[PDB]
């Protein structure tokens, strides 16, 4: 609930958002998540266009991992670049868990 | 062993096919030992078959001072220097417990020699198959 | 489209002997492969030794 | 229709070797699984032909050794080979299961599992295989390894007495580790197959710790080679440990005869088992030693339970990487402490490293996980 | 079922390729290899190495104060008399 | 793992109690036999061929 | 109570990778054991061979 | 057709003034790709002998 | 214009890999003995005198 | 095969060995044995194909 | 324990002081020829049916 | 077995032969070296590592 060390939290936020090596290899956010069964039928539920942007996205970046380079400074991942297109249909699909689950256990 | 403990003030005298490999140090270890016998320092004392040679780990080694100069007379006719002597008991002791140090050490400059040149082949001939991956390029092309 | 594509250079990881686009490579090729083949060839020789 | 399709042995091979996809952007470190494979092999060549020498006799166990590196032609090769093979051994062992722990590998539990039980059959494979040679550290190792099994509350000594064959360890204790030094190491073996069975359903991780089915590539054109040329630096690596410097691995006193009477002063356990040891030294009762010494390994069985983190690789996760190397360089601390005598220094460094070792994968690991999880608005 | 045929679906991903024999087994390797090992180790440096330095520093400090303890033990016995 | 407690799940443990006893006592008879353990072998009224 | 004294490290010719024995020496030594140190000491593995 | 392979394929020598291109030229049912090509290259292999 | 050396030692052997195997073989053959008087010339030359082969004069053959 | 120029110690350490490692061969080649077998199917006393009735 | 001299003395150390070694060395040594029978009507068997098809 | 005869298979068997000298040059050949065979190996120009 803090203000101003709020932005400081955006400060931080931003500093290990750099130090974590996938804007090196131009990923977003959501490429690095562990794919689990319900980020499986998070993928699976994704719009063509914007899977197609993922399955290409990691495609370079697995390619860079080949060759041990790295993605040129000026086409590196911004933090305010950044769409978290994943969160809304994951957490449509954890909540529906959760539902299926709370009934299950009644 | 038990007449041998009872010929030596109860000590066994050790094997010494293994001798240098055996303590630490090695033969570095034996030659320090024929070497040192300091008298002992003022305000400690010993049994009286007990001889004081620092560098042993009881500090009172059984064993009498087994030599000094003139000995023995080398076939050679070099000097019998107890120094001379001991350098020569820890280096056939080192060989009498290491008798493949030589054929090791011919093998090894031949190993060397040899993984000096397969090194260079097989990683280059890793960079070769691998060459068309390291080089390859990729594009997106979306229809519209 | 089906024209709009085209190859991107690669001139930076050629082989000096063919990085020209005028010489036939049909006389180099012997030469490319030879040496390739010799590397493997005395690698070979090793591994049996 | 090619023929690796058609015949079935084929078809395996087809599987396991020639066909099967990879993350095209595996690295040096998973080939230290690879290299595993190979290592066991010749520790049961190179084993095969010292067992052709050796007699299992306390009365002549060392003789007959001393008959291989002596009167046996490159007798002496073969032992050194087996003797430092089994550190190298060891070494890619370790290296593999920090490859799995960093890598976050272990969300295969199963081959993770798999993993576990084979560890504990090699380790038990080359604590009687050092038992073997019946120096002074071997015969002393085995007295105070086996009286540990003794700790056990109820049936204890009645037990001790069933692995030692008598009262105390003599000839019929060597020669029962004799037959079961034989014959672990095969069933080693078809745990590896199991190990490769359970792996190859879901495909080798890789390092990015994104799923690469999008970059799946033959085994064979490439990883072939590259598994060649580790072989072939391990080759390097193990030579140069043997023609060199066959010793400094090892440690002496093992040359001399083992003495029921006699205890050697150091009695320090051979290199790979010295943290673990270490714990022993640590804790001053003797089950709480046993039982810290099994959580010891156990301990590996309960990471993917405490795994809070949304990504596998510690790569993109800064922090964890940091307790990684803290786990590291406490267990150098560990296996340094292994070496040495129990004096203040070291008797309050090693209680600090075992607490250390224990709380940092338990506690600290999770808590700065979910702290990098907040870090990054998920 | 995880034969290349059967595995995951992708849509435009043009890919480019050279034989083996068309280009050099190790291109630019002063000018780019040598750099990209560089900043690959820069990057390595401060996430692996202090700690290792921790370690040397426990070490040297634990040696010292066992070889201190165990010499000034009879040094010991000299304050003591 | 707080999702396995619930109002179900209590009925589904106790429905599975007996068997839970039972298997107990089988592996508890069983270990007894297999061990020929000493203990409560001697108070058994038959099974007394042990001296 | 206090520990035993270290021994120096020394230049032995036969310490260096590629650097063996000299046999002489190992004649010269041996003809030290032959009644020096044979008179007590054993060597139980060490034959005339 | 045995296994049922190539769906429809030809052969082809484009040749031009400088060079050429000998080849074939087939379409494929997504599981059989490799097949089809084993047996391609294999027939050239056989009229290499 | 002129072939290479490499050419003219390819098209002759490395082109059928049967005879590529026996090239191979054959370097074999003489790349044993090579290696071995050589590295065995190496290490005769770090010890001179060392090695008993050459100190056997002072005593041999009566 | 002797180790010597009469059976003596060695070679009875030498069948030792081999025995003791040879049935573990044994059992992989089994392994292979029935991985050869069970693609085709057990033979019936009558010779006839049995499709119809395993 | 395979030498030349100690092993028949094994053998009656295993026949004798070892507890139940007599009933272990006979099922053995017993195993085997019943081994060589099994496998004697075992390749008879595929001699008869036709099973050598395979 | 009677079906292998045919012209086209002595064309075949014609056109397969040299690779079988070749072939049978190599093991030849390489288990002459494998086994250091003395009575083949001295009529070499420079082989004589036996003595
Ligand atoms: C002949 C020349 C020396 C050959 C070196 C052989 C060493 C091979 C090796 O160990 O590397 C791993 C090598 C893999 O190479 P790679 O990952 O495909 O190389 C990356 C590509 O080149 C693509 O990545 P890259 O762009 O980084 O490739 C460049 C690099 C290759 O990148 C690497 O991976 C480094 C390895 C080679 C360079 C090391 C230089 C040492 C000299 O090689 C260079 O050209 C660097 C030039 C530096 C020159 C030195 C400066 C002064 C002169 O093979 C292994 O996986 C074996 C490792 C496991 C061994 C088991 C350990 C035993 C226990
Ligand atoms: C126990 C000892 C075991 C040592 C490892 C044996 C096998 C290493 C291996 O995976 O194959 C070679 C492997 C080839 O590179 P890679 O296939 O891309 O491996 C994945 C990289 O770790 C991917 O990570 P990276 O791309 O960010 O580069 C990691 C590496 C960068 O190293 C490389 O780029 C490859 C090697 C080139 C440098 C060679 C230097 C001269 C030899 O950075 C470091 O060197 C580690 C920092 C601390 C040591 C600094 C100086 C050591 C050199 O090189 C290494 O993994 C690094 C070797 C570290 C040496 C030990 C340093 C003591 C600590
Ligand atoms: C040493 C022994 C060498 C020969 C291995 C024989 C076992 C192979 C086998 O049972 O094939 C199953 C195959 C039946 O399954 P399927 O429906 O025809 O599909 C074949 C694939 O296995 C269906 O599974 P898949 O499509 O996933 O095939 C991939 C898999 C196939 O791997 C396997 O099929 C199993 C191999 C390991 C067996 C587990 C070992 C337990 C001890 O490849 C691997 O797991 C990697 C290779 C691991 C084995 C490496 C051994 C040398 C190192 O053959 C049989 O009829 C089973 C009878 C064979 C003997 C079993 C009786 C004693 C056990
Ligand atoms: C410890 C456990 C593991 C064992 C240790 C393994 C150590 C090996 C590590 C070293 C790496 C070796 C790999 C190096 C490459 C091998 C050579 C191979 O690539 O040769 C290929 C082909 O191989 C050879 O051509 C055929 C064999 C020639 C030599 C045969 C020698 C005898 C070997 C027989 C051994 C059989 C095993 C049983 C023992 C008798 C060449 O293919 P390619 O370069 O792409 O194209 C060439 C085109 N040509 C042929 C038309 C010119
Ligand atoms: C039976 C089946 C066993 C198959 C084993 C196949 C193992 C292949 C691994 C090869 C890696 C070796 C790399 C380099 C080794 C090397 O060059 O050794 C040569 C060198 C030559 O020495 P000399 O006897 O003086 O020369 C006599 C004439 N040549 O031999 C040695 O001294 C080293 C011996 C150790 C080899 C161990 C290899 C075992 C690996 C398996
Ligand atoms: C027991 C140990 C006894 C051994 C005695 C001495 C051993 C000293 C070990 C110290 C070696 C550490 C040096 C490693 C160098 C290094 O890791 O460089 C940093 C590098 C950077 O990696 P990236 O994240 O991919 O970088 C991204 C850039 N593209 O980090 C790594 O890759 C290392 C990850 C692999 C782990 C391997 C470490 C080997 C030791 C692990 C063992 C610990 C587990 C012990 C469990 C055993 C239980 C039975
Ligand atoms: C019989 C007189 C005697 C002679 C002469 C003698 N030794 Fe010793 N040696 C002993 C005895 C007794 C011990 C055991 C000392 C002990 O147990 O404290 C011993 C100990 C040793 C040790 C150290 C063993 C240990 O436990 O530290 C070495 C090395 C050794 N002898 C080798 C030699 C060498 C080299 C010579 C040089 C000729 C030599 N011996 C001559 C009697 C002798
Ligand atoms: C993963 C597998 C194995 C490992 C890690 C291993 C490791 C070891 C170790 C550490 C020793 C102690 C030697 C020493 O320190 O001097 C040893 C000795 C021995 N090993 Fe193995 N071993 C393995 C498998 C085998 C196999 C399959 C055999 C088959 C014969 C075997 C036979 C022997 C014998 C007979 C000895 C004692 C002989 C001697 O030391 O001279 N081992 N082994
Ligand atoms: C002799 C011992 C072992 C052998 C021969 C062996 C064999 C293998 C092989 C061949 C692979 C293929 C991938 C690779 O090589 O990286 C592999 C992978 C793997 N191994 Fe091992 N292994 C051994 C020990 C262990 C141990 C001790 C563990 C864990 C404590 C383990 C856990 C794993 C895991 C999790 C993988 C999956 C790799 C991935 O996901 O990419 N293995 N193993
Ligand atoms: C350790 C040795 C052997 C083992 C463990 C073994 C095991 C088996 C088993 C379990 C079967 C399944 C059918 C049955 O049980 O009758 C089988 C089938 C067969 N075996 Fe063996 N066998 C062995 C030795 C042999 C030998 C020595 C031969 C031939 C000389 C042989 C040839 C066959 C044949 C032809 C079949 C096909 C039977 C059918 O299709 O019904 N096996 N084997």
């Amino acid at each position: 609930a803090v203000s101003a060390s709020g932005k400081w939290l955006d400060g931080i936020r931003k500093w290990y958002y750099n130090a974590a090596g996938f804007n090196k290899l131009g990923l977003m956010r959501d490429d690095t998540i562990y794919e689990d069964e319900d980020v499986k039928e998070a993928i699976r539920r994704l719009p063509e266009n914007l899977y197609n942007d993922r399955m290409f996205r990691i495609k370079r970046a697995l390619d860079l991992n080949l060759k041990h380079q790295i993605l040129p400074k000026e086409q590196w991942t911004k933090y305010e670049e950044e769409n978290f297109y994943l969160e809304p249909y994951l957490k449509e699909v954890i909540r529906e868990r959760k539902e299926r689950e709370e009934w299950a256990k009644k | 062993s038990e007449a041998a403990r009872a010929a030596n003030n109860g000590a066994l005298p050790p094997d010494l096919s293994y001798i240098v490999r055996a303590r630490h140090g090695g033969e570095d270890y034996v030659f320090s030992l024929l070497t040192g016998y300091c008298e002992p320092p003022t305000g400690v004392s010993l049994r009286e078959g007990l001889y004081f040679n620092p560098y042993f780990p009881g500090q009172a080694i059984a064993m009498a001072p087994p030599i000094y100069t003139d000995v023995l007379e080398f076939d050679d006719g070099t000097p019998a220097t107890m120094s001379q002597i001991a350098k020569d008991v820890c280096t056939f002791l080192r060989w009498a417990s290491e008798p493949e140090h030589d054929h090791r050490k011919r093998m090894g400059l031949k190993m060397l020699m040899m993984m000096a040149l397969l090194v260079p082949l097989v990683y280059t001939i890793k960079r070769h198959k691998w060459s068309v991956l390291k080089s390859r390029k990729l594009a997106y092309r979306p229809p519209k | 489209s089906h024209t709009d594509i085209k190859v991107p250079d690669f001139s930076e990881y050629r082989r000096l002997e063919v990085l020209d686009s005028t010489k036939s490579s049909r006389e180099s090729s012997e030469a490319r492969k030879g040496f390739s083949y010799l590397v493997t060839g005395v690698t070979t020789v090793g591994v049996a030794y | 229709t090619p023929m690796r399709k058609t015949n079935p042995l084929m078809k395996l091979i087809n599987h396991s070797f020639i066909d099967l996809p990879t993350p095209s952007n595996i690295s040096a470190w998973w080939n230290f699984g690879s290299l595993l494979g190979a290592c066991l092999i010749l520790q049961i060549t190179t084993g095969l032909f010292l067992a052709m020498h050796y007699s299992p006799d306390a009365s002549t166990a060392f003789s007959s050794i001393a008959h291989i590196t002596r009167d046996v032609n490159y007798g002496w090769i073969i032992r050194y080979l087996h003797a430092n093979g089994a550190s190298m051994f060891f070494i890619c062992l370790f290296l593999h299961i920090g490859r799995g722990l960093y890598y976050g590998s272990f969300l295969y539990s199963e081959t993770w599992n798999i993993g576990i039980i084979l560890l504990l059959a090699t380790m038990a494979t080359a604590f009687m295989g050092y038992v073997l040679p019946w120096g002074q550290m071997s015969f002393w190792g085995a007295t105070v390894i086996t009286n540990l099994l003794s700790a056990i509350p109820y049936i204890g000594t009645d037990l001790v007495q069933w692995i030692w064959g008598g009262y105390s360890v003599d000839s019929p204790t060597l020669t029962r580790f004799f037959t079961f030094h034989f014959i672990l190491p095969f069933i080693i073996a078809a745990l590896a197959t199991l190990h490769l069975l359970f792996l190859h359903e879901t495909g080798s991780n890789n390092p990015l710790g994104i799923t690469s089915h999008s970059d799946k590539i033959t085994f064979h054109p490439y990883y072939t080679i590259k598994d060649a040329l580790g072989l072939l630096l391990f080759l390097l690596s193990l030579m140069t440990l043997t023609l060199f410097s066959p010793d400094l691995l090892g440690d002496p006193d093992n040359y001399t005869l083992a003495n029921p009477l006699n205890t050697p002063p150091h009695i320090k356990p051979e290199w790979y088992f010295l943290f673990a040891y270490t714990i022993l030294r640590s804790v001053p009762n003797k089950l709480g030693g046993v039982l810290a010494l099994l959580l010891s390994i156990l301990i590996l069985a309960m990471i993917p339970i405490l795994h809070m983190s949304k990504q596998q690789s510690m790569m993109f996760r800064p922090l964890s990487q940091s307790l990684y190397w803290l786990l590291a360089a406490d267990l150098l601390i560990l296996t340094w402490i292994g070496g040495q005598p129990v004096s203040y220094p070291f008797t309050i460094i090693g209680q600090v490293a075992s607490v250390l070792y224990f709380t940092t994968i338990l506690i600290l690991m999770p808590t700065i996980s979910l702290i990098e999880n907040k870090m990054l608005k998920w | 079922g995880r034969e290349f045929g059967n595995l995951t679906r992708m849509r435009h991903v043009i890919s480019y390729s050279l034989s083996p024999f068309e280009q050099r087994a190790y291109p630019h390797v002063f000018t780019k290899g040598i750099p990209n090992v560089l900043r690959r180790i820069r990057e390595s440096f401060f996430r692996v190495v202090p700690q290792f330095v921790v370690f040397y520093l426990i070490y040297t400090w634990g040696t010292e104060e066992f070889e201190r303890s165990k010499r000034k033990n009879p040094a010991a016995y000299e304050n003591d008399k | 793992v707080t999702r396995f407690l619930g109002p179900r799940y209590r009925e589904l443990v106790k429905n599975w109690v007996p068997t839970a006893y039972t298997w107990g006592a089988v592996g508890a008879v069983g270990l007894v036999w297999a061990t020929d353990w000493r203990l409560i072998l001697d108070w058994v009224p038959y099974i007394n061929g042990k001296f | 109570s206090d520990l035993e004294l270290h021994p120096p490290s020394y230049p032995w010719s036969h310490r260096g990778l590629l650097s063996s024995l000299d046999h002489t020496s190992i004649r010269r030594g041996f003809q030290v054991y032959k009644q020096v140190c044979a008179s007590c000491h054993s060597m139980d593995f060490v034959a005339y061979r | 057709v045995a296994n049922k392979l190539c769906q429809s394929f030809q052969t082809f020598s484009i040749c031009y003034a400088e060079t050429g291109l000998l080849g074939a030229h087939f379409v494929c049912d997504r599981m059989k790709i490799d097949d089809m090509m084993f047996v391609l290259q294999g027939q050239w292999m056989r009229l290499c002998t | 214009a002129a072939a290479t050396l490499t050419s003219k030692l390819y098209s002759l052997l490395f082109r059928r890999t049967s005879t590529f195997a026996l090239t191979i073989i054959v370097g074999v053959m003489f790349f044993e003995r090579a290696f071995d008087q050589g590295a065995d010339a190496i290490y005769d030359h770090i010890n001179e005198g060392k090695l008993w082969k050459h100190i056997k004069h002072k005593y041999e053959n009566k």
